Formats: structure tokens, C-alpha cells, sequence
């Protein structure tokens, strides 16, 4: 019987570790999103700016 | 004695399911862990490429002046 | 005398464990003053010296009943400084010990003659600190015991911590 | 190469220049280079470990950077100063924090406003033991997090909020804080597990409350049997309320007892299930 | 398309122009296009397997991407050479590794300096074997993670650090760092669990103390029965201080053989309960 | 002959710590011959020698055993010389030894026939000198004792100190 109620809490207490990691999803998904969608933003803001200096190469070159 | 195997019994059932929702967990986590190796996968693929577009911007730039 | 930075340490040999006193170097100080080693804010213990060449200079060396005692730690500094009592009001008469077999791995059951104890108790434990449930251990015919100082008596008033005379008498 | 003589160097561009040396231009081009200048020798001061240095040394360079007009990477180097006060001898820790975070807040930079209000709270709390001041930021900061729609987040801090509010004698400010990210978690089939820990807590906190407010708390929760992460919430609180009801304060500390074994009680619940022994005690023998 | 030509024309156009060949402009693009080529050979090589010369090649890219104004981007190429050299068959792995945090150590980059310092104590030990110059590495990267107020891998770095300080003869110099990756554990309720660990691990490590060091790190410790986790802890530990305080080397033997059932006994541990074991046949005879 | 000084070491390995032989160098001595070991005019002691190449020129290595019978320390000096027994009638034909666990905590109730134990004793310690009241460790089955010299006869004549050969019976 002393077995049995051992490995109960000791199960629980994996149960509230998964708890804290679950919380740790949740910060992985407000970084993650928010940012790969400013990240992506930024090829469009960094191509544009390539393709006006091609502009200041072909008049001052 | 009955009050041994029948509290065992209660308790055992009380032990497995306590990992059930244990194991929910690994599930969805795990099924979020993929998901969001999604995200990583397009977050190195923009970073690189945005270093190679900024690149031939401050290229660009540099001999736009010399 | 007013007091200077130590490091714990091992006891020697066997014999100076079986003495009760804090083995120290001969570059120190000297065998037959005492002194009142001072860990924490609130835990003053009164010990007595003994020179010994394995010492190093600037370092005191306890046994294990001892360092069991006072709550040392070898590695930790602690502040030694010397100590006088006045034996004209500290001097024992009369201690009650609690004595029992150190280790429980070599009990028997042949009776001791107390009567040759204490006399052989004075015969090494003369001259030297004691206080009240102070622990250290007894050496009677090569055998270990445990010893544990009880009540203290001067030639009556009780004290805490006296000087053990050679008309000392202990039960 | 050496701290000090950057240092030097830096005093000497730093300095809006005139007369002889203006000549005919300058501004910005002079006290950037400073800028840099310190920021070299603040990493040279962080390897010697001099920190205070190194730290004073970033707040050199970042108040010179504003100087300029940059106040972006001017609050970003406010973080590497607070980081290094954070993680040296002197204090300026908190004000290097308030002064990166004016920055970012009226910058329109509220992702990251929240971002150091919570390390802020943190250390205002860890460091300086203001619980009151720590609150007013870990709940501010939350509203941000709100807005951003990073409730998870939002919730972090809100736990942060009542949590020590509770502490602080404002047990019914908490339980509301509770009852809020309590409903804003059931959305998600993922905080359903998570959603119990706040009823506990709800449930726990007490106003000196003469009704009914926990026995419908419990009640406002859903449990059956079959729950097995239950069993470390409300099937312990009815027996507690029982034990309230009663005045029995021994069938609340043999309870807290037993439910000592299955789920160990943090110091938060020991502080407050200890301040409910005492609402029933102080009324017994009395 | 041919590597052997590439690094030929890479080589005669390497070279700081002057006089004629200087024109009008220097020849900071010069230096790049030559690293660009030696770039593009390194390239094929990888292809060829023919790793090595992928390494040198790479090598020398780098030392003229130097040459140039480009300290980042070195010593990212710096790692290249070092992985190329790693995966290959000869040295050289270690050296890229130095040059490339000694760059982003001067540059002032400590989080990724770090992030290859592990590294490369890492491969100072499960392959060149220098466990005393592996624990410097670990250690001094640790200093710098803890430099960045990241606890988490500030203690993955220190748990190396101890570990393999036990393992040599450092036992005082490991309990120190027990206690301070213990003290700094407690702070996050999100390592309380494995705060255990730490305790036996530092109550195991005995720098020859014939005392209660360890009776008194596992007095120091929180347990309490409720709690089932400490049972794989102090549990053992205190039976073990009894079988060393009655230089019982059977006790000792024989809990050891009772514990590897209800905890699985990793290489660790059993180099260092073996130690202790001897420390105890060491004290039989003396 | 003449007898030069050395200095007492620690024996090399446990396998000739068993053997309770003087191991020596190569470069001095060599195995077989025989050594009076002298501390004092009322202390003279006999051991075999055992050369092993990790022993110091110009000092003996003795077990812990032989130095708690020797009297002898780590560090101390000591005169050797070469001694030969006079196998006319110090020859060791009948040889009583007290034997009993050197470990006290690995006593067994496990039973230990003796005639296989004579067999080895002098496949082991063969053409080796041994003395009364001499100390020393017997290696049978991988399992540490400790032996005591009480009697040494000669091929009854009662000896001293004797030389075990190849026909020598042990009780």
C-alpha cells in the first residue's frame, strides 16, 4: 500500500512541472508569432530600400 | 484485507488517469511544439535572406558615394 | 590574548583525540592554555591546547567529538583567543558524566570498575576545560566511550564551565 | 586600448563643439563617435568585472546618444546599463529600467514597455521589497499585454498581481484579478487544466468574507468524480469550508495535513491557509 | 568551377594595391572578392568530402575577410572552418573555435561567445581529453551566461563545472558550486524539483571532511516526509553518513545496492560513492 | 656484510604486501637472499627479500603488518644486512600460526579447509624467514587474514627464527 500512495504524488508532481512548461508554450507563441510576422515585414521594407540604391548606382556610379 | 485492495483499487485508478491528464499534456504539447516549429522554420529562412537583401543595401550604398 | 584569525583542521593522532584538547602548533601557542574559540555571534566554547609537530602554523586541530560539539568546519576561519579561569571559585569538586560505549559495533556486557575509571579520568583529564554538556570521548584500557558532563561542582556552587584539579572527584 | 583612455577620448568629442573647432561643420558626427567610444569601454569594464564601470559607463553613452536624437538604441543601451547596476554592486538598477521604459512608452514601443515593466516589478520586489510600487507595474504592464493581445502574458503578470496582492491583505482585489483570468483561460482547451489552481486560490483568499463567497466560488467551479487533478482544488476546499463553518480549526489543520501529501503546499498557500487557521482560532477560544 | 583555379585567382588579387595598380580608389573590394572566392572553393571541397581543404579554405577567407573592415562576419566564417575541421579528420578544430570568440569577445558579444565557449569545452573533453582546461572553459562561459541574468543556462554550464571538478579531485571546489547553483534554484519555483540533486550531489562530494559536512548540508536541506521527490536524495545520503561515520565499508556497500534499485545509479555517482568508499577503507587501516 | 643504511618506504602493490617479504631493488639486492633489519641493540628483525622494479634504490619498502611488528615507520633510518640461516638446524619442518579475519567487517561463518591451506601457504611463502610472534597477511581465495607466528619447529626442536623450505608441514 506504501508503494502505491509513494508513486502517486511523485506522478503529480511531473503533472505540475508540465504546468510551468505549458506556461513556457505560451511565451514561445506570443514571441514567435509577433515577431517572425515583423521579421517577414522587413524583406519588404529591405528589398524596397536594395532597389532605390540601384537607383543611386545607375546616377552616381 | 478488502479495505486494502478496494483503497488500492480507488487509488491505482486515482494513479493511472492522474497521468492521463498528464499525458494530455505531452500531447497537446508536444502538437504545439511541431506547430511552432513551423514559425522557426520560416524565422531562419527570412533572417538569412534578410541579411542577403540589407547586404546588397549597404553595398549598394558604399559605392553609390565612392 | 585579544584574539587572531584560525583555520579548523583534523585531528593528529589518536592519542590527542582522546585527550579532549584542541591539538595546535608548537610556532603558536602552548600546551596548558586555554582558549575560547568563537564561530557565531552567539556560540562561545572554551578548549584546551596541546602542541603536536603535524599542526600548521596557524591552524587548530579538533577530534571528532569535539567538531561534533562546537559545530566547526574545517575550511571555515574561525577567531581563537586565550582564556583564564578563576580557579578560586571554577576549580571542580564534583561532575556527574554520562558515559556509554562510543560505537555501538563493539558493546559488551563485562563489567567496568568506575573506581579505576575516575582515577585514571583525573590521571589524563587533569588541568583542562570542561563545560556542561560538552561531549568528548574516554579511553579505559584502549576502549572508547562516550562521555557527557552533566553537573559540575566547585569546592557549593554549580557552574557551567570549570577547571579539572588533581583533587577532583567525578562520578 | 585601455578603459580610461577611451573614456578620455570620449570627454573630448562629446561637446557641442564652436568657434575654432566647429569650423564650419558638426553636431551628431562628434557625439556618436563618443557614444561608440563609451560603449567600447563599457565592454572592456564588464571583462575586469568592474561593473559599476561598465554599468555607469553604458548610461554615459546612452544619455550622450540622446544627445543626438536616438532615443531606440539610446533605451536599448538604458537596458545594458540596467542589466549591468541589475547584476553589480551599485544601486541605479531601477532608474536605468524607468529611464529605458519612458522611452519605449512614448516611442509607441509597448511589447517591449511591458517587457522591462515586469523585470521592473521584479526587482522593485526581490531587491527593494516595494510589493505596493511592484503591483502598480505588474498590473499596468499586464494592460499592455492585454493590448497586444498576449494574453498569456497578461495572465503571467495578473498571477504576478494577485498573487502578491493577497500578501498585501488585498485578498478580494485578488480573487477578482482571479475570477478575470479565470474566465479569460476557459477559451483556450488548453488553460482547462490550468484553470483550477485559479478557483483554489479564489477560493482561498478571503476578505473576511461572513457569506457564502468561497462555498460559491466551489460551487461556480465544474467537478465530477472521475477528476483526478480536481482532487487538488475544490474537493479540499468544501472540506476547508466545512472546517470554517464550524469553527473547527482541527479539521482544517488535519486537513491541510493529509492534503500536505498528495500536493505540496508552496509558501504562498502556507501563508494564507495559515492566515485562515487564524480567522477560525482568533474566533474559538474566544 | 574548379577549386585549385579559384584559389589561384584569389592569391594574385589578395595583395594591397599601390603605385600603378592603385589607379585612383584603394582596394577594400578587392580583399572581399578574393574572400568570395575563397568562399566559393571551401564550397566545392565540402563537396568533394574532401573537408580539409574546405577547413583551410576557409581558413583563409577569413583571415582576409579580417584584412578587410568585417570582424562579425569573420568569425562567423571562423565557425565554419572550425565545423569543417570537426566533421573533417584533422585539428584545427579548436583553433577556429578560439579566434572565432576571440572575436566576438573584443567585439563585444559575450551571449554568443558563450554559446561557442561551451562548445568548446565540449570538445576539450569527450575528444582531446583536457578536462583541466574543459572546466576553465565551462566555468568562464557559466560567468559569462550569468553575465547575461540567464540563470538557465548559466547552470548548465555550472552543472559541467562541478560534475567533472568531482570528478578529478575538486570536491570543496564542487560543493561550492552546489551551493551557489542551489541557492540561485530556489529563487525560480521552477527548479525547486530539481534541487535535490544538487544537494546530493554536494553532500556526496567530501573534500577529506571528517565531519558533519555533509550530516549538516543534509540538515540545511528541506525534505519533510509529505514530500516524495527528497526520498531519491537525502533519503540514502543519511545512511551513508552513518556507514562512514562507523567506517563500515559494507553498510556503505550494501545501501549503494539497495539504492541502485529505487534510483538508477548514473557513471557519476558511482565513481564518486566508489571514492567515498575508499576514503572509508582508507580510515579502517590508518 | 658490512651492513649499509637505509631508509624504511611504503610496499609497492598489495600482492607483495601479502607475501610479507622486505621488497627491494633489483639495484641492490636480489630475491631470495636474506636481511637483518636493526633499529636498536635490543631489536633485531628478519625479513626476505622481494625485488620489484618499483622500489627506490637505497631504501626497503615493508607493509603495514611488518611495521606494526618492526616497529618501524615511514621515514625513518635503519641498518640492513645480509644474514644467512644455518639450514642445518634452523630449518622450519612444523610451524603453528594463529590465523583469524585481518577485517573485522568481513567475518563469515564460511568453512575453510585447512589442508588446502597448508598446500598453498608454502606454495607462497616458500625458501622465506619467518620469526616467532611475527605478523603478517595470508592471501587464501582472495580473502584478507591475519596470521600470527606462535611456534616454529625444526626438521622437536623449538627455534626462534626458522626458514620454511619446500617440505614444510603448517598447522
Amino acid at each position: 500500500n506504501r508503494r502505491l500512495q509513494q508513486t502517486q504524488a511523485q506522478v503529480d508532481e511531473v503533472v505540475d512541472i508540465m504546468r510551468v512548461n505549458v506556461d513556457k508554450v505560451l511565451e514561445r507563441d506570443q514571441k514567435l508569432s509577433e515577431l517572425d510576422d515583423r521579421a517577414d515585414a522587413l524583406q519588404a521594407g529591405a528589398s524596397q530600400f536594395e532597389t532605390s540604391a540601384a537607383k543611386l548606382k545607375r546616377k552616381y556610379w | 484485507a478488502l479495505s486494502e485492495i478496494e483503497t488500492r483499487h480507488s487509488e491505482i485508478i486515482k494513479l493511472e488517469n492522474s497521468i492521463r491528464e498528464l499525458h494530455d499534456m505531452f500531447m497537446d504539447m508536444a502538437m504545439l511544439v511541431e506547430s511552432q516549429g513551423e514559425m522557426i522554420d520560416r524565422i531562419e529562412y527570412n533572417v538569412e535572406h534578410a541579411v542577403d537583401y540589407v547586404e546588397r543595401a549597404v553595398s549598394d550604398t558604399k559605392k553609390a558615394v565612392k | 590574548m585579544a584574539g587572531r584569525s584560525m583555520q579548523a583542521a583534523r585531528c593528529p593522532t589518536d592519542e590527542l583525540s582522546l585527550s579532549n584538547c584542541a591539538v595546535v602548533s608548537e610556532k603558536d601557542y602552548q600546551s596548558g592554555q586555554h582558549v575560547i574559540v568563537r564561530t557565531s555571534p552567539n556560540h562561545k566554547y572554551i578548549f584546551t591546547l596541546r602542541t603536536h609537530p603535524s599542526v600548521v602554523p596557524g591552524s587548530v586541530a579538533f577530534s571528532l567529538p569535539q567538531r561534533k560539539w562546537a559545530g566547526l568546519s574545517i575550511g571555515q576561519e574561525i577567531e581563537v583567543a586565550l582564556y583564564s579561569f578563576d580557579k578560586a571559585k571554577q576549580c571542580i569538586g564534583t561532575m556527574t558524566i554520562e558515559i556509554d560505549f562510543l560505537q555501538k559495533k563493539n558493546i559488551d556486557s563485562n563489567p567496568y570498575d568506575t573506581d579505576k575509571m575516575a582515577a585514571e579520568f583525573i590521571q589524563q583529564f587533569n588541568n583542562q576545560a570542561f563545560s556542561v554538556g560538552q561531549q568528548l570521548v574516554f579511553s579505559f584500557n584502549d576502549k572508547l566511550f562516550g562521555l557527557l558532563v552533566k553537573d559540575i561542582e566547585a569546592m557549593r556552587q554549580k557552574i557551567e564551565v570549570g577547571l579539572v584539579v588533581g583533587n577532583s572527584q567525578v562520578a | 586600448a585601455e578603459a580610461m583612455a577611451l573614456l578620455a577620448e570620449a570627454e573630448r568629442k562629446v561637446k557641442n563643439s564652436q568657434s575654432f573647432f566647429s569650423g564650419l561643420f558638426g553636431g551628431s558626427s562628434k557625439i556618436e563617435e563618443a557614444c561608440e567610444i563609451y560603449a567600447r569601454a563599457a565592454n572592456m569594464f564588464k571583462m575586469a568585472k568592474n561593473w559599476s564601470a561598465a554599468g555607469n559607463a553604458f548610461c554615459q553613452a546612452a544619455q550622450l546618444h540622446l544627445q543626438l536624437q536616438s532615443k531606440h538604441d539610446a533605451a536599448t543601451c538604458f537596458v545594458d546599463a540596467g542589466n549591468a547596476f541589475k547584476k553589480a554592486d551599485p544601486q541605479e538598477a531601477i532608474n536605468c529600467l524607468m529611464r529605458a521604459i519612458e522611452i519605449y512608452t512614448d516611442m509607441g514601443r509597448f511589447t517591449i514597455a511591458a517587457k522591462h515593466h515586469i523585470s521592473i516589478a521584479e526587482i522593485y520586489e526581490t531587491e527593494l521589497v516595494d510589493v505596493e510600487k511592484a503591483i502598480a507595474h505588474y498590473e499596468q504592464s499586464a494592460d499592455y499585454y492585454k493590448g497586444e493581445e498576449s494574453n498569456s502574458s497578461a495572465n503571467k503578470c495578473l498571477l504576478k498581481v494577485a498573487g502578491y496582492a493577497a500578501q498585501l491583505e488585498q485578498y478580494q482585489k485578488a480573487i477578482d484579478i482571479y475570477e478575470q483570468v479565470g474566465t479569460s483561460a476557459m477559451d483556450s482547451p488548453l488553460l482547462k487544466y490550468s484553470a483550477k489552481d485559479y478557483f483554489f486560490k479564489a477560493a482561498l483568499c478571503h476578505f473576511c468574507i461572513d457569506m457564502l463567497n468561497a462555498k460559491l466560488a466551489v460551487q461556480k467551479y465544474e467537478e465530477l468524480f472521475p477528476a483526478f487533478s480536481d482532487s487538488r482544488e475544490c474537493k479540499l476546499m468544501k472540506k476547508l469550508l466545512e472546517a470554517h463553518e464550524e469553527q473547527n480549526v482541527d479539521s482544517y489543520t488535519e486537513s491541510v495535513k493529509e492534503y500536505d501529501s498528495i500536493s505540496r503546499l508552496d509558501q504562498w498557500l502556507t501563508t494564507m491557509l495559515l492566515r485562515i487557521k487564524k480567522t477560525i482560532q482568533g474566533d474559538e477560544e474566544d
